[PDB]
C-alpha cells in the first residue's frame, strides 16, 4: 500500500474566515454518515440532469469546491497532531469517522483559524495504525490539495511507458467501450477510495493509461485515423453540446510507443473548467490515481500562484521537478479541429464552422459563470464558485506545449 | 481477539447499540448500562474431543491443493455471494431515508437539510416517529420487493428518534473498544433533498397552495380570479384597527 | 360577514384547496359551500378550501352579478395551464395562454442542449440518454467450468 | 411483373399515424 | 397553411411565411409541402377563392 | 429445519429488483382537460375548432379549463412498474386521500385532511413519488419519417401505442384555423425533435446508448439519470470480478475471462466495507441474542 | 452507386439525378435500396443462393469500397484493399439517367 500522505489546505481569497456556511456542512456532510467517499453523489451523465444553473451550487465544480472548503477547516490533526472544533462542530472520534456538534462535557479545544497549512501523515499517529480502516481519506485529501494548489483548473498528472499495455488492462477496456467519462471517472474514484491498494495493481495501470488516452484524444492526436492500441475517446458535437465524451475501439493504425517515457503535470488556465463536466471527470479520474501512488515527482513552481512557491512535498524548482502544462480549451478546440483536417477525417469547410460551433459555445459557458459570480459575490462567506477576471478567459496559456507534448507521447 | 492468559485482557461482554447514547443523559455511564450483550454457550463433551485429536488419519499420499480444488469447484457457480452486496446497498439506503426522514419531522435532529421546515408539523412524540419510521420500512419493502426483516428491530426500544448503531466490547481490566458504524454516503437522500427543494416551489401542482385566506362579501359582476388576486390584500396582520382573537 | 359589516383573515401556511367552476351567465351566491365547508371543521381537522371560478368564454358575455367571498392572500396558480385552447380566443374569462417558459427546449431560439432551471422551475420538454444495457450471468463472464 | 416489397413496419406505422382528412365538413365553405 | 377567421364580419385571412396574415385575394406560392398538410382548408377557403 | 436450510444454501434467490426499464416516456406530470369544452353548432359557429374533425389526437389538451396534475408513470410504457404509484386527481376533487399516509387513520375524518402533521405526510408522498421514478430510460427502435412534416431526424416510433408517438412530438402537428393552441405550437423549432446522437459500436448492432429530445420533464429526468449513476457505483470490470472470485478461493481454482469487446455489461453485484459493516450490525439487530439463535449459525 | 446517389453526402459518383427531391437515407432506409437491386439482379440472371445479401441484412449497407485485414499483436496492421475492376453496366446506366 501506501503509509504517507502530504497536503496543503485551501487559500482565502482576501477572507478572514474559510468560506461555507453551516447550511453547506448539513447539506453535504450532514446526517452523520461518512463524507470520504461522497464525491460522485451528486454527479451525473451530464449537464442537463443536474441543477447545476441556479440557485445554491450553481457550478458544475461548485460542490467539490465547496467540500474542499470545508476540509480545510477540520484537517487540523495532520496538521497539529489534535482533533478541534470549529464553530461548534468537530469529529464524533479519533479515527474521524463523521462529524457532529461538540459535546457539552468535555469540549476539544477551537481551531485557529489558518490558511494554505501543509499537512503530513506523521502528525497523526492513528492514523497509519488504523490505516486499513481510515484509507479513504488518504484519497480526499489528495484531491483537495490538487486542487487547492492551483487557481483555474485543478492539477493532475500524466504518464506513458515505453512497453505496450499489458493484456490485463486491454480486457478491462474492451468491457468500458460505450461508456461515457463521467461513469468512468465515478469507478476510478470509488476503487481507489474504499480499501488500500498497491501500485502495482492492474486497475492502478489501467486508469494510468485512461488518462493518457483521453489527454490524446482531447489534444486530437488520438483519432479514428490513429489510435492507442485500438483505443480513443470522441467528443460530441459542439454544435449540440460538446461537453461529452465516451470511449471508443477500432481498427485505425497504432500510434508507436515513445522513444522514452513521457510524463507532466497538467491543469485548464482558463475558468472554463468551473462548468464543464469532462474537465472535471478527467482532473478526478487522473488525480485518483496519483492518490494511490502518490506524486511521482514535485511539481514546478514557475507558474503557480504564490502561495504555491515552495510548498514542502509539493512543489520544488530544483532538478528533481516535474513542468506542468496548462491550456485554455478555445485554441485546445482549434487545434483538435486542425490535427482532424491533416488526418483526413474533415474538409477545411468543417473545420472552419467547427472554430466557429465551440467558440459560440464557450462564450455561453463564460457568459453564464460571469453572470453567476456577481450573483454570489465572495465577501457573502461562501465561495460557491472560484474568482476569476474577465480577461481570464482568454488566456491561451502554453497550449502550443501541451500539443506538443501529445505529438510526443503517441508518436 | 482471542486473549490468552492475560488476565486484565480477559473479554467479559460483547456489546451492540441500538441508540446513540449522547442523546439521552448516558455520556459517562458504565458500557454495560448501555449496549446489549450477548448471551450464548455451547457444552462440548472433552471425550470427543480427546479421541478425534488422537483418532485423526488421512490418505496415504494425499495432496492438499488437488484434494481442495475437486472439493471447493461446486461452491463458486453462482452469484450467490452477490445478492447479500446488493441487499447491503438497499439497506443502506434505506436506513439514510429513515434517518432522514424522521429527523425532517422533529425540530432539530441528526444535523440534515430541512428545506420543508416551513409546513407544519406538532405532534412529535416517539409515537408518531415510530409510525412514520414503519411507513418508509414498508415503503422500500415494496418498491425493491423484499421479504426479510428490513430496517426492523431498531424500533426494539420504541423511540427511533435516537436511533444509531455501535458495537463494543468490554475487558477485565476495563478498557473499551467503542467501535462506530456511521452509514455511507447515499445517492437517494440527495435526490429526496432535490425532490423537495422543488416542490417547496411547484407546489400548486400538487393541489397545495401556501398562504392565508380572505372572507370578505364581493358583489362582482365582471372577472373573477380567487386563486390570483390582483390588488394588495386588506388589513394585513398588524395593520390599523386589525384585531386578533383570543386563543380561547 | 355576510351582511359585509366585518372582514376575517384566516392564517393556515399551507391547505389543499379544492376548485368549482361555475358559468357566469346566471345567478350565484357562493355562501352555501362555505357554511357547508364550516359544517365539517373539527378540533381533529377540516376538510379542503373550495374555491369558485368561472368559466371563460369565448364570446361577450352579459354577466350576472354575483357574490363571493374567498380568496387567497398569494398566486397560487401555477397547476393552470391554458384556457379556451381549442377557440380563437378568450373573449370574458381569464386570458390564459400556453406559457413558453415551461418549454425553453422548443421554442426559444437560444435554447442550449443540457440546460434546465430544476430547482426553481419543471420544463416539460427536455433532451435525455438512453440506454441497451446486457446483464451477462456470472459464467456469461468467464470460463466457470473447473480450475 | 414489376418488383415491390413492403416498408418496414414502423416506417408504415408513422406514415399511417399522420394522416389527416382530405374532405372535411364544416358549414362555412363559402 | 393556417387561415384566421375573425368575428364580427370579417373575411378570413391567410398567415403569410413572414408570420402575418394576408388576405386572400391576390396571388399566392405555395410550396408542395404545405399543401400536402393543409389541403383540408385549402379544399375549403383558397380554392373557392 | 427451516434456519438450517437457509443458513446452508444462499441459492434462495430474495435480491433487491434493480433492474426495472422503461421505454415509455420519462414524465410524472400529465396535462389534463379539466373542465371540456362546449360544442356550439346554432350560434357562435366557427369559434371553436377540434381535432376530432380532422381525424386527429391533439397533442395539447383543448378544453375550456387546462390543469398540470402529478401522475407517476402515466405513460410508462414497458415493464412492470414498481407497485407504489402517485395520482392526484384534478383539483376539481378532493385529493385528500394523498395525505393520509400517517397519523389520519382512526383520527380525522374521510373527508377532511390533517392540518397539523401536514409536513410528515408530504414527506411521505414525496418519498414514494421518488421510488415510483426509480427506473432506466431505455432505448428503443428510431426510425425517419417518410411524410411532408419530417425535419430531416429519426423520431422514435411507439408502435402500438400511437397516442404516445402523437403526444411525444408536439412539433409535429397538423395546424389548421390558428387557435389558442396553434398559436402557440406554430413558433416551435423545427429540428428540436428526435435523436440527437448516438454511440454505434459494432456494425448492424443496436446502438448502445442514444441521446435524443422529446416530451420529458426535468425532474423525473434528474431521478433516473442518478438511479443508473448509484447501479454504476456498484459495478466492476470482468478483470476485478474474476481477481476477487480466485482470491476468494485462495488463488485456488484460478479462472480467467476471455478477451474480445463487451460492449453493454453491467453487473451490479458489489458494495462497500462500510455497507457490509452496516448490514452485518443490523442483521444481528434483527435476530435474538440468546443461545437458542447462534446455535443453527 | 444507386446508394449513392440517394445519400447526398456519399461516396463519390457522377449524380445525374440529382435534381430529383429525395430525402437523404438512412442506414435503415438504404438497406431497402440494396435489397432491390439485390432481387432485380437474382431475377435477371436467375441465380439461386445468396449474392449480396449480406450488405443489407447485417451492417451499414451505405458502402465505399470493401476492404479486409487482420491485425497482429506487434501493432502492425495489413490491409487489402478490393477496388471492383471495369465494370459494363455501370456505365450504361450512368448514361441511362443522363438522358
Amino acid at each position: 500500500a501506501q503509509r504517507q500522505f502530504f497536503g496543503l489546505t485551501y487559500n482565502f481569497y482576501g477572507q478572514p474566515a474559510p468560506l461555507f456556511d453551516l447550511n453547506d456542512l448539513q447539506e453535504l456532510a450532514g446526517c452523520y454518515a461518512r463524507p470520504w467517499t461522497s464525491r460522485f453523489s451528486h454527479l451525473a451523465i451530464s449537464t442537463g440532469s443536474l441543477p447545476v444553473w441556479s440557485a445554491r451550487y450553481p457550478s458544475v465544480a461548485s460542490r467539490n469546491i465547496i467540500v474542499n472548503t470545508l476540509l480545510g477547516a477540520h484537517l487540523n490533526p495532520f496538521a497539529g497532531g489534535q482533533v478541534t472544533s470549529h464553530q461548534g462542530i468537530t469529529w464524533r472520534d479519533p479515527v474521524l469517522s463523521s462529524l457532529a456538534p461538540v459535546p457539552a462535557i468535555q469540549p476539544p479545544p477551537v481551531w485557529a483559524v489558518a490558511e494554505n497549512v501543509p499537512l503530513d501523515s506523521n502528525n497523526y499517529p492513528t492514523y497509519v495504525l488504523n490505516l486499513s480502516s481510515m484509507w479513504p481519506i488518504n484519497q480526499d485529501v489528495h484531491i483537495m490539495t490538487m486542487w487547492a494548489l492551483s487557481d483555474q483548473g485543478p492539477i493532475y498528472h500524466l504518464e506513458v511507458p515505453v512497453d505496450p499495455m499489458p493484456a490485463a488492462t486491454t480486457a478491462a477496456l474492451m468491457a468500458y467501450i460505450g461508456v461515457p467519462i463521467a461513469h468512468l471517472a465515478q469507478t476510478a474514484y470509488r476503487f481507489a477510495g474504499q480499501l488500500p491498494q498497491s501500485p502495482d495493481s492492474t486497475m492502478v495501470s489501467t486508469i494510468r493509461w485512461l488518462s493518457a488516452i483521453w489527454f490524446g484524444s482531447l489534444t486530437g492526436r488520438l483519432n479514428r485515423s490513429r489510435t492507442c492500441n485500438g483505443f480513443y475517446f470522441e467528443f460530441a458535437k459542439p454544435a449540440l453540446n460538446p461537453d461529452q465524451a465516451v470511449l471508443k475501439w477500432n481498427d485505425g493504425a497504432r500510434a508507436a510507443p515513445p522513444a522514452a517515457a513521457q510524463s507532466s503535470y497538467m491543469r485548464c488556465i482558463s475558468p472554463h473548467w468551473q462548468h464543464q463536466i469532462v474537465e472535471v471527470a478527467g482532473a478526478l479520474m487522473s488525480q485518483s490515481v496519483t492518490a494511490v501512488t502518490g506524486l511521482p515527482a514535485l511539481i514546478d513552481e514557475a507558474t503557480l500562484p504564490a502561495w504555491s512557491q515552495g510548498v514542502a512535498n509539493l512543489t520544488g524548482n530544483g532538478q528533481g521537478v516535474v513542468p506542468c502544462l496548462d491550456y485554455n480549451p478555445v485554441p485546445m478546440a482549434a487545434a483538435r479541429h486542425l490535427q482532424w483536417r491533416q488526418d483526413g477525417l474533415i474538409t477545411a469547410a468543417q473545420e472552419a464552422q467547427l472554430n466557429n460551433d465551440y467558440t459560440a459555445y464557450a462564450l455561453t459557458i463564460e457568459r453564464h459563470l460571469t453572470a453567476m459570480l456577481v450573483a454570489n459575490p465572495i465577501a457573502a462567506g461562501r465561495m460557491p464558485i472560484q474568482p476569476f477576471n474577465a480577461a481570464d478567459f482568454g488566456q491561451a496559456g502554453q497550449t502550443a506545449a501541451a500539443v506538443a507534448l501529445a505529438q510526443a507521447m503517441f508518436v | 481477539p482471542f486473549t490468552r492468559l492475560v488476565q486484565n485482557d480477559v473479554i467479559t461482554n460483547v456489546l451492540v447499540a441500538r441508540v446513540d447514547p449522547a442523546q439521552r443523559g448516558d455520556a459517562a455511564v458504565d458500557i454495560r448500562a448501555t449496549h446489549a450483550t450477548f448471551a450464548a454457550a455451547l457444552p462440548v463433551d472433552p471425550a470427543a474431543i480427546v479421541v478425534a485429536m488422537l483418532c485423526g488419519q488421512t490418505e496415504t499420499n494425499l495432496i492438499p491443493s488437488h484434494h481442495y480444488g475437486k472439493a471447493f469447484a461446486p461452491l463458486f457457480a453462482s452469484n450467490a455471494m452477490f445478492t447479500r452486496n446488493q441487499r447491503a446497498v438497499i439497506t443502506r439506503e434505506a436506513f439514510v431515508c429513515a434517518r432522514s426522514a424522521v429527523a425532517q419531522c422533529q425540530d432539530a435532529g441528526f444535523l440534515v437539510p430541512r428545506p420543508l421546515d416551513a409546513l407544519r408539523q406538532f405532534d412529535v412524540t416517539s409515537a408518531a416517529a415510530a409510525e412514520i419510521m414503519h411507513a418508509v420500512n414498508d415503503a422500500f419493502k415494496t418498491a425493491f420487493d423484499l421479504d426479510g426483516a428490513l430496517l426492523d428491530g431498531l424500533a426494539l426500544y420504541g423511540d427511533p428518534r435516537i436511533a444509531d448503531l455501535s458495537a463494543a466490547y468490554l475487558q477485565y481490566g476495563g478498557n473499551v473498544v467503542r467501535e462506530h458504524v456511521p452509514p455511507g454516503p447515499s445517492h437517494i437522500h440527495r435526490t429526496l433533498q432535490q425532490v423537495e427543494s422543488t416542490f417547496m416551489a411547484e407546489m400548486n401542482l400538487f393541489n397545495v397552495a401556501r398562504g392565508n385566506l380572505y372572507l370578505v362579501q364581493t358583489a362582482t359582476n365582471g372577472n373573477w380570479s380567487p386563486m390570483a388576486p390582483v390588488a394588495a390584500p386588506p388589513f394585513v396582520r398588524g395593520g390599523p384597527n386589525v384585531r386578533v382573537v383570543g386563543r380561547f | 360577514v355576510k351582511a359585509g359589516r366585518t372582514r376575517v383573515l384566516v392564517e393556515l401556511g399551507h391547505y389543499v384547496y379544492t376548485l368549482h367552476y361555475y358559468d357566469p351567465q346566471i345567478s350565484l351566491d357562493e355562501a352555501p359551500i362555505l357554511e357547508e365547508w364550516l359544517s365539517k371543521i373539527n378540533p381533529a381537522g377540516i376538510p379542503p378550501v373550495p374555491f369558485c371560478i368561472p368559466i371563460p368564454q369565448v364570446y361577450p358575455c352579459i354577466t350576472a352579478r354575483r357574490v363571493h367571498y374567498a380568496f387567497t392572500s398569494e398566486n397560487n396558480n401555477d397547476s393552470l395551464f391554458s384556457t379556451n385552447a381549442a377557440s380563437i380566443d378568450t373573449a370574458f374569462g381569464e386570458n390564459a395562454a400556453v406559457s413558453p417558459l415551461r418549454w425553453p427546449g422548443l421554442v426559444d431560439p437560444n435554447y442550449r442542449v443540457g440546460t434546465n432551471d430544476l430547482p426553481n422551475r419543471i420544463t416539460l420538454y427536455n433532451s435525455l440518454y438512453r440506454y441497451n444495457f446486457t446483464y451477462p450471468t456470472l459464467d456469461g463472464i468467464m470460463y466457470v467450468r473447473s480450475a | 411483373d414489376i418488383i415491390t416489397r413492403p416498408t418496414s413496419d414502423s416506417i408504415a406505422a408513422v406514415a399511417n399515424a399522420t394522416k389527416p382528412a382530405a374532405v372535411v365538413s364544416d358549414p362555412q365553405s363559402m | 397553411g393556417t387561415i384566421v377567421p375573425r368575428p364580427d364580419g370579417l373575411e378570413p385571412q391567410l398567415i403569410d411565411d413572414g408570420n402575418v396574415p394576408r388576405d386572400i385575394a391576390g396571388d399566392w406560392v405555395y410550396p408542395s409541402d404545405v399543401l400536402q398538410v393543409s389541403v383540408a382548408v385549402f379544399c375549403d377557403y383558397v380554392w373557392p377563392m | 429445519s427451516k434456519h438450517l436450510s437457509a443458513y446452508l444454501d444462499s441459492a434462495v434467490a430474495n435480491g433487491p429488483e434493480l433492474i426495472v426499464e422503461d421505454t415509455g416516456l420519462c414524465t410524472s406530470f400529465m396535462l389534463l382537460d379539466n373542465i371540456p369544452s362546449a360544442h356550439l353548432t346554432k350560434e357562435l359557429i366557427g369559434f371553436t375548432w377540434f381535432m376530432q374533425m380532422y381525424q386527429m389526437t391533439p397533442p395539447l389538451p383543448e378544453g375550456a379549463v387546462n390543469r398540470i396534475v402529478c401522475m407517476t408513470n402515466w405513460a410508462s410504457l414497458g415493464d412492470e412498474g414498481r407497485g407504489l404509484e402517485v395520482r392526484l386527481p384534478p383539483p376539481t376533487d378532493s385529493s385528500v386521500h394523498a395525505y393520509k399516509t400517517v397519523l389520519s387513520r382512526g383520527y380525522i375524518d374521510n373527508a377532511q385532511f390533517n392540518p397539523l402533521a401536514l409536513r410528515s405526510n408530504v414527506l411521505l408522498m414525496l418519498l414514494q413519488f421518488t421510488l415510483s421514478n426509480l427506473k432506466i430510460n431505455k432505448s428503443s427502435t428510431f426510425t425517419s419519417d417518410v411524410t411532408t412534416i419530417t425535419s430531416g431526424r429519426m423520431i422514435r416510433a411507439f408502435e402500438g401505442r400511437p397516442e404516445l408517438l402523437a403526444l411525444a412530438y408536439p412539433g409535429r402537428a397538423v395546424l389548421p384555423t390558428q387557435t389558442k393552441n396553434a398559436q402557440f405550437l406554430s413558433t416551435a423549432i423545427a429540428d428540436r425533435i428526435g435523436r440527437l446522437d448516438r454511440a454505434n459500436l459494432i456494425g448492424g448492432e443496436v446502438s448502445a446508448m442514444v441521446e435524443c429530445m422529446e416530451l420529458c420533464d426535468a425532474l423525473t429526468l434528474h431521478i433516473r439519470e442518478t438511479y443508473v449513476m448509484l447501479l454504476r457505483s456498484m459495478h466492476q470490470d470482468p478483470t476485478q470480478i474474476v481477481q476477487i472470485v480466485n482470491e476468494c478461493a485462495n488463488n485456488l481454482l484460478n479462472s480467467t475471462i476471455p478477451i474480445s469487446l463487451r460492449p453493454t455489461i453491467l453487473c451490479p453485484w458489489f458494495a462497500s466495507s462500510e455497507d457490509l459493516r452496516l448490514q452485518q450490525v443490523m442483521h444481528l439487530v434483527n435476530i435474538s441474542s440468546n443461545t437458542a439463535a447462534a446455535l443453527p449459525l
